[PDB]
């Protein structure tokens, strides 16, 4: 922190002192933090140290600080530790919220974010009672040493400690009996230190009290500053065992054989602090009295050595063990006051994402008066460092926090993450209402953002990473749900325009800035949505009544997308081609399967009565909403014709590299959902395909390939592979012996090309 | 009769008393520690309601609750097809529950008044936030179907509304089973009062009630009865719109440790003889249950006491956590299930060691498919098994190829031998001692050092104990249990300057103990024990001491004679000091005397004799023994010393020096502490004995003819034998 240094000294104190802490033990680093925990939101020139060890002592510590165990070695949290780092991340945070964008030091400051925030537990119960009475001298503005003890001057003491009083006095004087005796001095007329002749032989009961008291005045005031910090003391019987019990040497005691509590320790480790603090005013006093100069001790106590801890560690070990022996029992200071662990606002994730949700939304009406101003001449931002702030920091925070806490957002105690430690029900609703946020700010917005756009589309994938749909259904605020329903009515919309303006733009301005804002955010986030819902098997019934009819679009939309043929859209296949095979597992109904769709009751045409048949507009009949899907039987004539005409990958690619992936992701779920493998409603039940007809699919692909070597193939059949691995493994191994096997031998044929196979 | 204590579920059998017996060596279930059987011991607790004040709105709801027990009642009996009537006999059918509250008896309409406020107090100490929904649930009424058989003599009518349409919450249902378990403590707790107890047949003479069981154990009429009439209860409270937003299924995590005694884990090894140093070596361990156990190779100086693999004696595998064990833990593996079987295999000459499961051949984190990289060879492995509580194992040696289960499929291809492949005799077993035994104090021990002063012109020879661990982290504060290595023994027959005769013809004995200053002295004891003292226990007192009163009387039945006997014989340091805490100064010289020849054992605390005596049984062995908490770093110190007309403690303990004054401390004599870490073998054989029930007519019969013996090598100076 000092500025005298040059800039090659700077560079010298920075390396080390990040080397010392970086393989420094994670627990001994308490009080630098606590010290570094004003200064870093100053964001001053000496800040981007602190910034950096930040990040990389909380990086060294991801695991330690969010396990409850921690590392078993080292420990785990102390949580006072946690309350300083929750100040840490929302005063830096909110400062640089509010002051100007500087692009190093805010790519430098949000790793640090990043760092404190996985590292404090999201599930973390800030506690009603916290840290309190936090000691000020490292509090001083310049030099981080204003040592101002706490006054107790208005206290005073009760009268059952007199006997207390006597006591301790009693052994004051006779720990100085032996100190006269060792350093030398004995009984005489009058004290001298040239003949080692010192006349307080007397005993106690007779010494005079204005001798007696200055050994009160200590005394006095060392029990003056206990009763003001609020210590309760207790009252035993050991103590009228002395009374019922009742010059001369005071004959040997043996004080080291006690020994004190870990709590009582901390207790005594502020009191010697404050006593530290009480001696470093009265050197200030006389300090300032000269006029110049300092003092070796003149460092804040926890900045001080042992050797100079000494005395007070040894003064406030002996007052304690003779309470002990005396028989009181010292307490805490305060009793806790009420306990803020029910209500789960008080939950690290709760607070953290409801200031996240507030200035969300605040970035979102900023960019709609945008959106009405930049028909304007002037381009300017007022709220420039506002939305720089928020996409390159608050975006990246977001990422990296639902990243960190994959788990935890999962987690509702109902097995995910079972150690503990659940995203609550309402954090999971806001959750999905930052996801609607999210959506509604990227809507046609990709031009306006500065080439972030990339960043939002990940973390749109992220918050569909992050979703819990039994959750939100069954405890979830009206607002977010309607929320939700109007994202995805809204995302289908979206799709149908995009659809429509491709029909009547067939052949192939703000249409182009249209259509690559689709395949470049929606397309892929209603991908990762629709993987993440069928894979954490939430899609049956995140798709219960109206979302159906919603879906039953977008598979219009998606299926017309499929079959529309540009080049951009062989530019943009791969997306497409994922986001068919995504949303085929997400959607619900075996719509391939005309014969047998009707019969499912687990569908919105059979719980959708007769009224509303009528008050919707229906084309009355599953096939009838979907004219264009072909009946599944007929796409499997389509496959096996293919496999005896295994066309060309550069001759005729579009239906047969846009099939392959639409019915894979199908009987990927819909085998385990197929007549044999659901013995309940065999074969009335969602589907019928079955093993051997999967296995005649297998077949004809590979034997599709076979001919498509010709033409040295291309990777989306490897992405096929990939798809295919779960396929081969979810099939039994019986039907891999003698048919699967010489496929590796066949594919042992095909290892002449330069491509892995398999 | 004693057939009447079998609990109501369980058949009474004969088994054996210990846990192993004669079968054969693969099939031999290794039993780990067993779970506290505590149920046997059913007291009925109450949650505690008294303390609890009614809140305003169930105090001006008290009187509706009122009605609607009464409602209950009068629809209890009428849905019955009871009639009404002054005397509560079931053969006339008469009940006068059926009618109002007033012609009915007070004090039991007073009684449920209260059971079913503390029944929502009860709710309430539960978490149960019973309040009020809106004036419309109780300003609105249903109408029932009313006809004459379930027509009533009260104006209280039995038709608030239909409980159909309202629906208790999965969490409030258990709550209701939980506080109908809470009423049946109660009825309990009062039958207890009045004196009941259990019997498995009903008796009013002595008194008797079978259904004097935990809930869990009562029968499913009474508990549907019960069950019945509380959630009626509560459904209606629900009906009269008091609407108790449930508490939250609070997770509860039972910890598994219920083990009898601190042991935790039991730890099966194979005898260090059959180390092995090379070769390949596969041996199979057959898991009967899921839980903490851990398999795998041991060295043959593994500690009976600490965990496998928690330092680096043992290689094993726990799947519970999917972890390997050796000096940590990592990842490694999956976890069985039950019936799954571990085998295990070493490869002596290459270093590498893993396992399988069920065949399959566990993986590491890595590919690798080593459990573990590398070690050395050092002074050979030996098979080892550690099974925690409640946990049934068996470990397969392969001396019969054909028994052993994977081998074929994997081990047998690798070129693997069983571990018994070419044996003509069955391994040796070797198991963790359950019972603690005295041993001379390590000098190397981690908590415990002991010095040997010897005794100068003025001061007699002293044994000093002091802790290492003091001062700092990992200091045990437990009660270390001491003695010395060698007794007194009493006379085989009870007779019915100090003098040179009276000393050469006493047979008193003596020696002292110091307690240092700062050790806190009630937490040391001073005395005598005998050789069955075999007691660890975290807590001791002096009342908790084994003791027994042999009363043998003449043949009226007058007692002639009263022995009683005990392992114990010690006082408190705490309680023989008198100056109470203004000392700990200096001291405490507590002094043991025992009369060898009357068995008369007399302590002395600082020159005063005690209150407290024993007198002890002819020909009892007693070792010098002092249990102490050590609260400083120096704590207690023997002396062999002697007082005025008193034998010193080494002529009594030894036979050369029976008529030697001068205290000595030769070097035989030796500190002793108790502890755990001991193995224990198994007999290669046990005894045939069968056990059947030959009639109700007969009872069950037990029978063994074979003899079986073994040879007993006695340590005369110790009072203990061995094998
Ligand atoms: N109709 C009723 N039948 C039984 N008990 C009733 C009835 N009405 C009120 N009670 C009350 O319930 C109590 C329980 O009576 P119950 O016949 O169940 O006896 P018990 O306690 O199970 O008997 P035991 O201890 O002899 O097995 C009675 O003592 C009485 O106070």
């Amino acid at each position: 922190k000092g500025c005298s240094l040059t800039k090659a000294q700077r560079d010298s104190i920075e390396v080390c002192l990040l080397s010392i802490c970086g393989q420094l033990r994670p627990s001994m680093m308490q009080h630098l933090l606590r010290r570094l925990v004003f200064d870093v939101p100053l964001l001053n020139e000496h800040a981007k140290m602190p910034l950096k060890l930040l990040t990389n002592h909380y990086e060294r510590c991801w695991k330690y600080y969010c396990l409850p165990g921690g590392w078993g070695n080292f420990g785990a949290a102390s949580e006072e530790e946690l309350h300083l780092s929750r100040k840490l991340f929302w005063g830096i945070f909110d400062a640089l919220s509010q002051k100007k964008y500087e692009q190093e030091l805010f790519k430098l400051a949000l790793p640090c974010l990043s760092a404190v925030a996985g590292a404090l537990p999201p599930d973390y119960m800030e506690s009603n009672y916290v840290s309190m009475m936090e000691k000020q001298s490292s509090m001083d503005s310049e030099g981080n040493f204003n040592p101002q003890p706490v006054d107790t001057s208005n206290i005073t003491i009760p009268e059952k400690l007199e006997y207390f009083i006597n006591k301790y006095a009693e052994h004051s004087h006779d720990k100085w009996s032996m100190d006269k005796l060792a350093n030398g001095w004995i009984y005489g007329e009058i004290y001298s230190d040239s003949s080692k002749v010192q006349p307080l032989m007397k005993p106690y009961k007779l010494l005079s009290e204005k001798e007696k008291e200055i050994y009160r005045w200590p005394i006095k005031e060392s029990l003056k500053t206990m009763l003001a910090w609020g210590w309760r003391i207790e009252r035993t019987r050991e103590g009228d065992s002395m009374a019922l019990y009742n010059g001369y040497s005071p004959r040997a005691i043996d004080m080291s054989n006690v020994t004190l509590s870990r709590d009582l320790h901390a207790m005594a480790e502020m009191m010697a602090e404050n006593y530290h603090n009480i001696w470093a005013k009265k050197k200030k006093m006389e300090l300032e009295s000269k006029g110049g100069g300092n003092h070796p001790l003149l460092v804040p106590y926890d900045t001080l050595t042992a050797k100079e801890k000494a005395k007070d560690r040894e003064k406030a070990q002996d007052i304690l063990k003779f309470l002990q022996i005396n028989g009181y029992a010292v307490s805490r200071g305060f009793k806790d006051l009420e306990l803020d662990t029910p209500s789960i606002e008080k939950r690290f994730a709760y607070s953290f994402l409801q200031q996240l949700i507030r200035y969300v939304d605040e970035a979102h009406q900023y960019i709609l008066e945008f959106d009405g101003g930049s028909r304007g001449k002037g381009e300017h931002f007022p709220y420039e460092q506002e939305i720089k702030f928020f996409a390159k920091v608050v975006l990246p925070l977001i990422d990296q926090y639902f990243k960190n806490h994959r788990l935890y957002f999962l987690s509702a105690a109902s097995r995910p993450l079972c150690s503990g430690g659940h995203a609550s029900n309402k954090e999971k609703e806001m959750v999905t209402s930052l996801f609607c946020k999210l959506g509604v700010l990227v809507r046609h917005r990709i031009s306006l953002f500065g080439n972030d756009a990339t960043s939002i589309v990940n973390c749109l994938h992220i918050l569909g990473q992050t979703l819990d749909a039994r959750t939100v259904m069954k405890t979830g605020l009206e607002s977010v749900k309607s929320a939700l329903r109007a994202f995805l009515d809204n995302a289908a919309e979206d799709l149908e325009k995009t659809m429509e303006n491709l029909k009547q733009g067939q052949f192939t301005k703000g249409v182009t800035q249209i259509i690559n804002y689709t395949t470049v955010a929606l397309l892929p986030m209603l991908s990762s949505l629709f993987e993440h819902i069928g894979q954490h098997q939430f899609g049956e019934d995140l798709i219960l009544e109206d979302v159906q009819v919603s879906c039953y679009r977008i598979l219009t939309s998606l299926y017309a997308l499929g079959t529309s043929k540009s080049i951009y859209v062989e530019r943009q296949r791969s997306a497409l081609g994922e986001c068919l095979a995504a949303f085929a597992g997400a959607f619900p109904v075996a719509f391939l399967e005309t014969h047998l769709d009707k019969h499912n009751i687990y569908s919105i045409y059979n719980t959708k009565s007769s009224r509303e048949r009528a008050a919707l507009s229906l084309p009355t009949n599953v096939e009838d909403v979907c004219p264009n899907i072909p009946s599944l039987e007929k796409l499997m004539e389509e496959i096996v014709e293919l496999a005896e005409s295994g066309i060309r990958y550069t001759q005729m690619p579009h239906v047969m590299e846009v099939i392959l992936p639409m019915l894979c992701s199908y009987m990927s779920r819909w085998w385990e959902h197929g007549p044999e493998n659901n013995p309940e409603r065999a074969e009335m039940c969602c589907t019928a395909l079955n093993s051997e007809h999967m296995n005649t699919l297998l077949g004809n692909i590979l034997k599709i390939i076979y001919n498509n070597l010709g033409i040295d193939e291309g990777a989306w059949m490897k992405r096929l592979a990939v798809f295919s691995q779960p396929i081969i493994n979810k099939v039994k191994p019986q039907l891999l012996k003698t048919h699967f096997l010489p496929l590796m031998e066949k594919l042992k044929k095909k290892a002449a090309t330069v491509v892995s196979e398999e | 009769p004693c057939y009447e204590a079998v609990l109501p579920k369980e058949k009474l059998k004969v088994e054996h008393s210990r846990e192993y017996k004669q079968e054969r060596t693969y099939t031999r279930d290794l039993l780990g520690p067993t779970v506290s059987l505590t149920q046997a011991a059913f007291t009925p607790i109450p949650v505690d309601t008294s303390q609890i004040v009614l809140p305003p709105h169930l105090e001006r709801i008290r009187e509706k609750l009122a009605e609607n027990i009464h409602e209950l009642w009068v629809m209890n009996k009428i849905e019955l097809g009871w009639q009404y009537g002054p005397v509560r006999d079931d053969n006339k059918r008469q009940h006068p529950c059926l009618v109002e509250f007033s012609k009915l008896p007070e004090q039991e309409r007073n009684y449920n008044l209260q059971m079913s406020l503390e029944t929502l107090k009860t709710l309430l100490a539960l978490g149960c936030h019973v309040g009020i929904s809106d004036e419309h649930a109780e300003d609105k009424v249903k109408k029932m179907k009313l006809p004459k058989n379930y027509q009533l003599t009260s104006g209280y009518k039995p038709a608030p509304m239909d409980l159909s349409f309202i629906k208790l919450t999965p969490s409030q249902e258990a709550m209701v089973d939980k506080l109908a378990e809470n009423a049946h403590n109660v009825w309990a707790r009062d039958r207890i009062r009045q004196g009941w107890t259990y019997g498995i047949q009903q008796d009013v003479k002595n008194r008797r009630n079978p259904r004097l069981v935990p809930y869990t154990l009562l029968d499913d009429r009474t508990k549907k009865s019960n069950k019945d009439s509380l959630r009626e209860a509560v459904r209606t409270l629900l009906g009269y719109g008091y609407n108790l937003e449930a508490p939250d299924q609070d997770h509860a995590a039972r910890a598994e440790v219920c083990s009898g005694t601190g042991e935790r884990f039991r730890i099966f090894r194979a005898e260090k003889t059959y180390a092995v140093k090379a070769g390949r070596w596969y041996f199979e361990f057959e898991t009967v249950t899921a839980g903490d156990m851990r398999v795998g190779w041991s060295r043959p100086g593994c500690q009976p006491d600490q965990e496998l693999g928690s330092d680096e004696r043992a290689f094993a595998f726990d799947g519970f956590k999917a972890q390997r064990w050796h000096q940590g833990n990592e990842h490694y593996g999956r976890s069985w299930q039950a019936g799954d079987v571990v085998g295990c295999m070493v490869d002596m000459n290459e270093h590498t060691m893993m396992f399988t499961l069920n065949g399959e051949i566990l993986l590491d984190d890595s590919g690798s498919e080593l459990a573990f990289k590398d070690f050395d060879v050092g002074d050979g492995f030996i098979p080892v098994c550690s099974l925690g509580v409640a946990q049934v194992g068996r470990m397969n040696f392969g001396k019969d190829v054909s028994t052993l289960k994977y081998f074929t499929i994997c081990g047998l291809q690798e070129g693997y031998e069983p571990f018994a492949v070419n044996t003509n005799r069955d391994i040796t077993m070797w198991l963790s001692k359950r019972l603690p035994q005295f041993l001379q104090v390590p000098s190397n021990h981690e908590h415990i050092e002991v010095t040997r002063i010897d005794g100068t012109i003025d001061s007699s020879p002293c044994l000093k104990v002091t802790q290492k661990s003091f001062g700092s982290q990992n200091s045990n504060t437990d009660i270390m249990f001491y003695r010395l290595s060698m007794p007194i023994e009493c006379a085989e027959v009870f007779s019915k300057r100090d003098d040179y005769d009276f000393l050469m013809q006493t047979s008193t004995y003596y020696y002292s103990v110091r307690i240092f200053p700062g050790q806190e002295p009630a937490n040391v004891w001073v005395g005598w024990i005998t050789s069955d003292f075999h007691q660890y226990d975290t807590g001791f007192d002096l009342d908790r001491v084994r003791t027994v009163t042999v009363t043998l009387g003449d043949e009226k039945g007058k007692v002639h004679e009263s022995i009683k006997r005990s392992n114990c014989y010690m006082v408190c340091a705490g309680e023989s000091m008198s100056p109470g805490q203004g000392r700990n100064n200096n001291g405490l010289e507590i002094g043991c005397v025992v009369d060898a020849a009357s068995g008369l054992l007399t302590f002395i605390a600082n020159g005063k004799e005690l209150s407290t005596y024993y007198q002890v049984e002819p020909s009892t062995k007693l070792f010098p023994a002092v249990f102490a908490q050590a609260t400083s770093p120096n704590v207690f110190q023997f002396e062999l010393g002697r007082i005025k007309n008193v034998m010193p403690l080494s002529a009594g303990l030894f036979k050369s020096e029976h008529k030697n004054p001068v205290p000595q401390c030769p070097p035989r004599l030796h500190v002793q502490f108790l502890s755990h870490v001991l193995w224990s073998r198994m007999p290669n054989q046990f005894l045939k004995v069968d056990v059947s029930r030959i009639s109700e007519r007969q009872g069950w019969l037990v029978q063994c003819l074979d003899p079986l013996q073994f040879m007993s090598l006695h340590i005369p100076e110790e009072n203990r034998s061995v094998d």
